[PDB]
């Protein structure tokens, strides 16, 4: 259901089967380059979140390789790689061996998605650094034009990430805010006392 | 405030709006350290690379991928190259991987040849002068050059205008990035061309029209006292 929804939770322990299926998954995970170990990242129950659709996965450093590993382990094929060129308010680049002017977002596909608007946007984003750790808001527009009106889910999102058509998961969100009747019903059953442990 | 939306509306790529896209002397020492250009025509699929000696400090590998055209080398062919047999125990690779499956298979290659990736250099192509793989989700507007290391003021971005159709040349700026690293003087460009021959580099490829390569002449550029020069320091004084 259209308006933003979110679950404050530990993504390692939430039973995500209650959430249903999504046209798009996005994650800006805390790779161990509070972080998650490689094994914890590998063990995330991504496979149950989609049958046919796309994954957007931010990577940096050795997670350029580890994120590819997770991607394939979760059942995705990497079919694009978005590059975010980091600028200031005057559109100049924010300048080990080389200075880094960009961040990478791997794009995975699972199944055979039908009815997506592939090819409308290009794979370079030019956008201003806001806070440290934030990713540009432009990615939501790209994803919306790609798959308009469909259900989407973000993992490790923060309050600024909540968006219409998105369910946002993360341990820095404020409580639980669910409005999709299917999801509310399955959440009550799975978590009658509202507690997400173990 | 949304060059992605702008690109959808007008066809102008977001990179077209990046602006502004003490530096020399180091360049001048690089030029003084540079060996004469050496080059050899060789059909690399039929050619035993181990004839190329001594072992190289830097390998720039530029196989002609089919995606460049819209004899091509597949990632099957490239991965079977015996790159580890000619790389020095401490040495660097720069691999042009295109924009498709090469981003993954190129990493497989690097690991197969004994490297770990330290950098991902993205050649971003503007379309200021003219505002599709079936698996593609987005219009592809860049290429990746992966940098690998084996053993124990530049940015990871090159921005130029998209070259004319049928032009498969990569931006010469990659050579400046590599040479500013000061990695050594034995530098090999595989699948280079007449148009890419360059001081300080040995170019090997099928389309070269002439050769001047001699293994004993080549080796003598790196004989003592010059065995360990970075390529960024003064020549060692003689007689
Ligand atoms: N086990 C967890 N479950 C739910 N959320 C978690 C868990 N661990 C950490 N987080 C939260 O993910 C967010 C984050 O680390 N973003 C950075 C990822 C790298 N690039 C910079 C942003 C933070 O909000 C953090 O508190």
């Amino acid at each position: 259901l259209f308006p933003p929804q979110w679950i404050c939770c530990d993504i390692r322990y939430l039973d995500v089967s209650i959430l249903g299926k999504f046209a798009v998954v996005m994650a800006d995970p805390p790779w161990d380059i509070g972080t998650l170990t490689d094994d914890e990242m590998r063990r995330l129950n991504i496979p149950v979140l989609q049958d046919d659709g796309f994954l957007f996965l931010w990577v940096t450093g050795r997670a350029m390789e580890l994120g590819r590993e997770c991607l394939n382990l979760w059942g995705y094929e990497r079919v694009d790689e978005i590059i975010w060129v980091k600028t200031n308010q005057l559109q100049r680049i924010i300048r080990h061996w080389l200075n880094h002017g960009k961040e990478h977002c791997l794009v995975g596909v699972k199944g055979n998605p039908q009815g997506f608007n592939q090819g409308l946007d290009c794979d370079v984003i030019v956008a201003e650094v806001r806070s440290t750790s934030h990713k540009p808001d432009e990615i939501y527009g790209m994803i919306e034009r790609l798959s308009p009106g469909t259900r989407k889910i973000e993992l490790f999102g923060r309050p600024h990430n909540v968006q219409p058509n998105w369910i946002t998961l993360g341990n820095q969100l404020d409580g639980i805010h669910l409005l999709d009747p299917d999801v509310v019903a399955r959440f009550k059953q799975r978590y009658p006392d509202g507690i997400i442990s173990k | 405030n949304d060059y992605c939306q702008h690109f959808v509306d007008t066809g102008h790529r977001p990179q077209n709006f990046i602006r502004d896209v003490l530096i020399r002397l180091k360049d001048e020492l690089i030029a003084k350290s540079n060996t004469p250009p050496m080059y050899l025509q060789a059909d690399i699929e039929a050619f035993d690379i181990r004839e190329l000696t001594p072992k190289f400090d830097v390998i720039l590998l530029e196989p002609p991928l089919e995606e460049y055209y819209r004899k091509c080398w597949t990632w099957d062919d490239i991965m079977k190259l015996e790159i580890d047999e000619i790389a020095a125990p401490r040495s660097f690779i720069f691999l042009w991987c295109g924009s498709g499956e090469g981003l993954d298979l190129g990493r497989v290659c690097l690991r197969k040849w004994g490297y770990r990736r330290c950098e991902d250099i993205c050649w971003i192509k503007t379309n200021k002068n003219n505002p599709l793989d079936p698996k593609a989700v987005f219009q592809r507007t860049k290429e990746h050059c992966l940098m690998g290391i084996k053993g124990t003021v530049d940015i990871d971005l090159i921005i130029t205008e998209e070259p004319e159709i049928g032009n498969i040349e990569k931006p010469v700026e990659i050579f400046h990035i590599i040479e500013h690293f000061c990695l050594g003087r034995r530098r090999l460009h595989l699948f280079g061309r007449d148009s890419t021959i360059r001081p300080g580099w040995l170019t090997v490829g099928p389309t070269l029209t002439n050769s001047n390569y001699n293994a004993e002449t080549y080796a003598s550029y790196f004989s003592a006292p010059n065995s360990y020069l970075t390529g960024c320091t003064e020549e060692i004084e003689r007689l």
